[PDB]
RNA sequence: GUACCCCGGGAGGGGAGUGAAAGAGUUCCUGAAACCGGUCGCAUGCAAGCCGUCAGAGCCUGUGUGGUGAUGGCGUGCCUUUUGAAGAAUGAGCCUGCGAGUUAGUGAUGCGUGGCGAGGUUAACCCGUGGUGGGGGAGUCGUAGCGAAAGCGAGUCCGAUA
RNA sequence: GGGCUUAAGUUAUCCGCCGAAGCUGUGGCAACCUGUGUGGUUGGGUAGGGGAGCGUCGUGUCAGUGGUGAAGCUGCCGGGUGACUGUGUGGUGGAGUUGAUGCGAGUGAGAAUGCAGGCAUGAGUAGCGUGUGACGGGUGGGAAUCCCGUCCGCCGAUUAUC
């Protein structure tokens, strides 16, 4: 029988990522992987084994090309003429947390468990976060050769 | 209009469970010689009286 | 010789109502509605008994990928290294090693690293 | 055995209702087979089940049935059962002396062998026959046959090469 | 195979526990309309229940009150219990015989009318059994 | 066919009696399903569900297997009729019962099988008041074909004894 | 779809891996062919053809069995490649019925806007058929809706009388 984690068997940790000059796509993929715990040999889709991610400096996320003013984000209130649109640059300037959460949620599966896990992503536009008590460890986005 | 489909057991019971009544509250008669239960702000059906222990007044001849 | 159908007829109905003894609504109370779901249940079970192989292989592959990437080696290079080294431990035992005996899995990772073509 | 078809069930002459407009299924008679109280579609009708088995087949079968327990030594021959007047006690004995109690008796004498016939008539484990009526069913059902002398003689005379 | 310990209402509802019960069969009222008051009266003290049902505005209060009183009397007579330490342990309403009738309607049609009936059962035990 | 007693105006029930059995109490044998409820276990108020299925924690139970099922994957009913239907094409509210390839011909034509075999077989009817057995060969098929036919015949017919 | 140019785009090329009920490994079943020690080939399937069976009822025979509890109904624990089933074990029930082997079928239902009955859904919803009643007293287990009385209102070419 293949191993399966038991509720609180897997211990969830706290990582902090400095989004300073890091492309939004790489930041979101890394955040989704960490939140779902895909880097753990104890991974299981049906049990939350991921870690908490605290993103700082979300206001300084790097964008390539003309994305800062041509990559649009849309919301609809559900009523005629209820569309609002804002560019990702404006959204990073105003509400960076919303932008990072939208990217990560889009990259994360469409699940009740995924909705629960997305709450583990704490995004702050500035360089300081209030979770010193949780003692987040720095996480560096890296690649494995070949 | 007419019901398109037979309502499920869950939905029928969800709606039906709200057809209910609250219990009548009842209050102890202030008359020491009666001590029965009557409706608030209502003459006691047993003693046929109304008012506080002191100033009791007959209301119903029963 | 007139024959009454009831004694013979009820047998399949009892069978189907027993098979459908956890279903919601009419599907567990009414024989005709339970019969329709048992067809779907049988089709789904047959399909899923064959998709289970792939599901569990995917789970094993993900766990092996995580465990080997913890050692700075991707899953594809790890598997190619094991194949070249000639160790035919399969995805399943490898995943169980990754979860349970991480030191043995890391030794296998070293074996794969040494058996890499290095090219 | 017989059943009434939709044409033989009483009533049911008229169309129960209009073909269209009522929202009911189209019906032609209240005695249609799918109706309660309607006719039976393919129910039994009186018939005869007799089969025209060839004479050679019927006779040979009889010969084989007799021959099997002739080879098994289950045919006894008695001059007669009972003397003078006729009881059932006497023949019960004669036969029990013969063997067992699943018996066939042959007395052939179709008109006046009342002594033996009425003696063995009431045993309920004896089947009594005239030699000209042996028949394969009774021969196979019998565990032994006892012929009267006249019974065996008459059967042989009736059929012999 | 039929034998001893034959089933009984007392065995099913109480099972060697002290208390009694009462059944009103073929009450000429709807089972749902009886349940509307049974749900309120279930679990109460018996004297409080009967006093309240003297004031309950629904028509189902009267048969249920009479059933509770009968169960109380049965307990007082067959187990020596007192009316003031009984509580309604169980209470339910099952469906009884229903009569089909016809109400004529417009354009020659006839609409079915169902005159329903209910069975009311109340089971009373000493209040000490509440925490048992 | 429930004396008597209790609650009740009654209805109905509770004791008690009768009976082997009364949860056989007259709505009475047996008493299924739809349907309606009481109680207990688990789940369920951030969730998008052809209602299942595979994976699966927790709880309950352990009568150590069962009940329940958070959560993940996959997944558009049944029938009919259609090139094509989950279909917004048809039919079905639900259960229980009922409801459609039958039977008759010494019918036609195959096959399986049994009997007899250059033969096979009887029909009506008669006898057996004792039947399912015996008789009955009238007929009928096989035994020679060819020709419109007379006819001829291992041939015959068209033809000129071609 | 998220997002991607810091390619996660295009293109040439190289090295790996993923990926199906395909192939292979292992275990079971089956059809057919073949010399008959082996082995080979095959087994998606509608209309439809062929083959072999399960279950119900009746019945010949033999063996039986049943108030020390048949049928039916309903649990649990099992079994078979399927229809299904146990010569397992309870409960209910109260008079029949099992196995072997033949024989005969009113022999199997989910659909026919099918037939009969019972019961859900809508729903405690719409309606309660023109309108004027009020009060005092009485009766009663129970009274707006019964009786009596007093006020008041209505009809009066008719809500009268025949
Ligand atoms: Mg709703
Ligand atoms: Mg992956
Ligand atoms: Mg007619
Ligand atoms: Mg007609
Ligand atoms: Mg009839
Ligand atoms: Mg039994
Ligand atoms: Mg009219
Ligand atoms: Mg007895
Ligand atoms: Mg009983
Ligand atoms: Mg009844
Ligand atoms: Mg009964
Ligand atoms: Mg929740
Ligand atoms: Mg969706
Ligand atoms: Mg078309
Ligand atoms: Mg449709
Ligand atoms: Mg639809
Ligand atoms: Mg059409
Ligand atoms: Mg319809
Ligand atoms: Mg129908
Ligand atoms: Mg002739
Ligand atoms: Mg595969
Ligand atoms: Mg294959
Ligand atoms: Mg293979
Ligand atoms: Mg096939
Ligand atoms: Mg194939
Ligand atoms: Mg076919
Ligand atoms: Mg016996
Ligand atoms: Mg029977
Ligand atoms: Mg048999
Ligand atoms: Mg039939
Ligand atoms: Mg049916
Ligand atoms: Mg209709
Ligand atoms: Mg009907
Ligand atoms: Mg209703
Ligand atoms: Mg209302
Ligand atoms: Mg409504
Ligand atoms: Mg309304
Ligand atoms: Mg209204
Ligand atoms: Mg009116
Ligand atoms: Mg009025
Ligand atoms: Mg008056
Ligand atoms: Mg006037
Ligand atoms: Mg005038
Ligand atoms: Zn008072």
């Amino acid at each position: 029988t293949t191993y399966s984690p038991k509720a609180g068997e897997v211990q969830r940790k706290w990582y902090v990522i400095d989004a300073e000059d890091i492309v939004l796509g790489r930041l979101a993929t890394t955040a989704a992987n960490l939140l779902r715990g895909k880097h753990k040999p104890q991974y299981a889709p049906h049990i939350d084994t991921g870690d908490f991610v605290v993103v700082v400096n979300a206001s300084k996320i790097a964008l390539t090309g003309k994305k800062a003013t041509d990559s649009l984000r849309y919301d609809h209130s559900g009523r005629p003429g209820g569309l609002r649109v804002t560019s990702i640059g404006e959204m990073l300037a105003k509400n960076p947390r919303r932008a990072v959460e939208r990217a990560v949620w889009g990259m994360m599966p469409k699940n009740k468990l995924s909705r629960q896990q997305l709450k583990k992503l704490k995004v702050y536009g500035g360089p300081e976060h209030p979770h010193a008590a949780q003692n987040p460890q720095p996480y560096e986005i890296t690649q494995i050769a070949q | 209009a007419v019901p398109k489909r037979k309502m499920s057991r869950s939905n029928t019971r969800h709606r039906r469970s709200q057809w209910k009544t609250v219990a009548t509250k009842l209050v102890t008669c202030a008359n020491p010689a009666c001590g029965e239960k009557h409706l608030p702000h209502t003459a006691c059906p047993s003693c046929g009286g109304y008012g506080p222990r002191g100033d009791r007044r007959q209301v119903v001849e029963a | 010789a007139r024959v009454k159908r009831s004694v013979n007829a009820k047998k399949k109905r009892r069978e189907v109502l027993d098979q459908a003894s956890g279903y919601r609504g009419q599907r567990s109370r009414l024989y005709r509605k339970a019969k329709e779901q048992t067809l779907h249940s049988a089709t789904y079970s047959f399909r899923d008994r064959r998709a289970k192989k792939g599901d569990f292989r995917s789970l094993w592959i993900q766990r092996i990928n995580a465990a080997s990437r913890a050692q700075g080696m991707t899953y594809n290079r790890f598997i190619n290294g094991l194949k070249n080294a000639g160790v035919e431990v399969d995805r399943k035992m490898l995943a169980e090693l990754a979860v349970s005996d991480i030191n043995a899995f890391n030794s296998l990772v070293e074996v794969a690293k040494a058996s890499q073509p290095q090219n | 055995h017989a059943t009434k078809t939709r044409g033989q069930v009483s009533g049911g002459g008229k169309k129960p209702w209009r073909q269209k407009g009522t929202g009911r299924a189209r019906q032609g008679s209240t005695r249609a087979p799918q109706w309660v109280g309607g006719g039976t579609v393919h129910g039994p009708q009186p018939r005869s089940y007799a089969q025209r088995t060839p004479k050679k087949m019927v006779g040979a079968a009889l010969r084989g049935a007799l021959s099997d327990m002739a080879r098994d030594n289950r045919i006894f021959v008695v001059t007669s059962l009972v003397d003078g007047d006729k009881p059932s006690t006497k023949q019960a004995k004669a036969v029990l002396s013969g063997l067992a109690e699943l018996r066939k008796v042959l007395v052939v004498l179709d008109r006046s062998d009342e002594i033996d016939w009425l003696s063995v008539r009431n045993l309920s484990e004896v089947h009594v026959l005239a030699a000209d009526q042996l028949n394969t069913y009774d021969v196979v059902n019998a565990r032994t046959i006892v012929f009267s002398q006249a019974g065996l003689d008459a059967f042989v005379g009736a059929r012999s090469a | 195979m039929s034998k001893t310990e034959r089933p009984s209402r007392r065995a099913a509802l109480l099972g060697d526990r002290p208390g009694s019960y009462a059944i009103a069969r073929h009450v000429r009222m709807s089972a749902s309309k009886c349940r509307r008051v049974i749900n309120l009266v279930r679990g109460m003290d018996a004297v409080d229940a009967v006093t309240m049902l003297k004031f309950q505005p629904q028509a189902a209060a009267e048969p249920i009150r009479k059933v509770i009183a009968s169960a109380m009397a049965n307990a007082e007579q067959t187990e020596g219990l007192r009316a003031d330490d009984l509580y309604i342990s169980q209470a339910f309403v099952d469906e009884g015989i229903t009569m089909r009738r016809i109400r004529p309607r417009a354009k020659g049609s006839a609409s079915r009318i169902l005159k329903r009936s209910a069975h009311i059962t109340v089971v009373v035990e000493p209040k000490e059994a509440r925490q048992a």
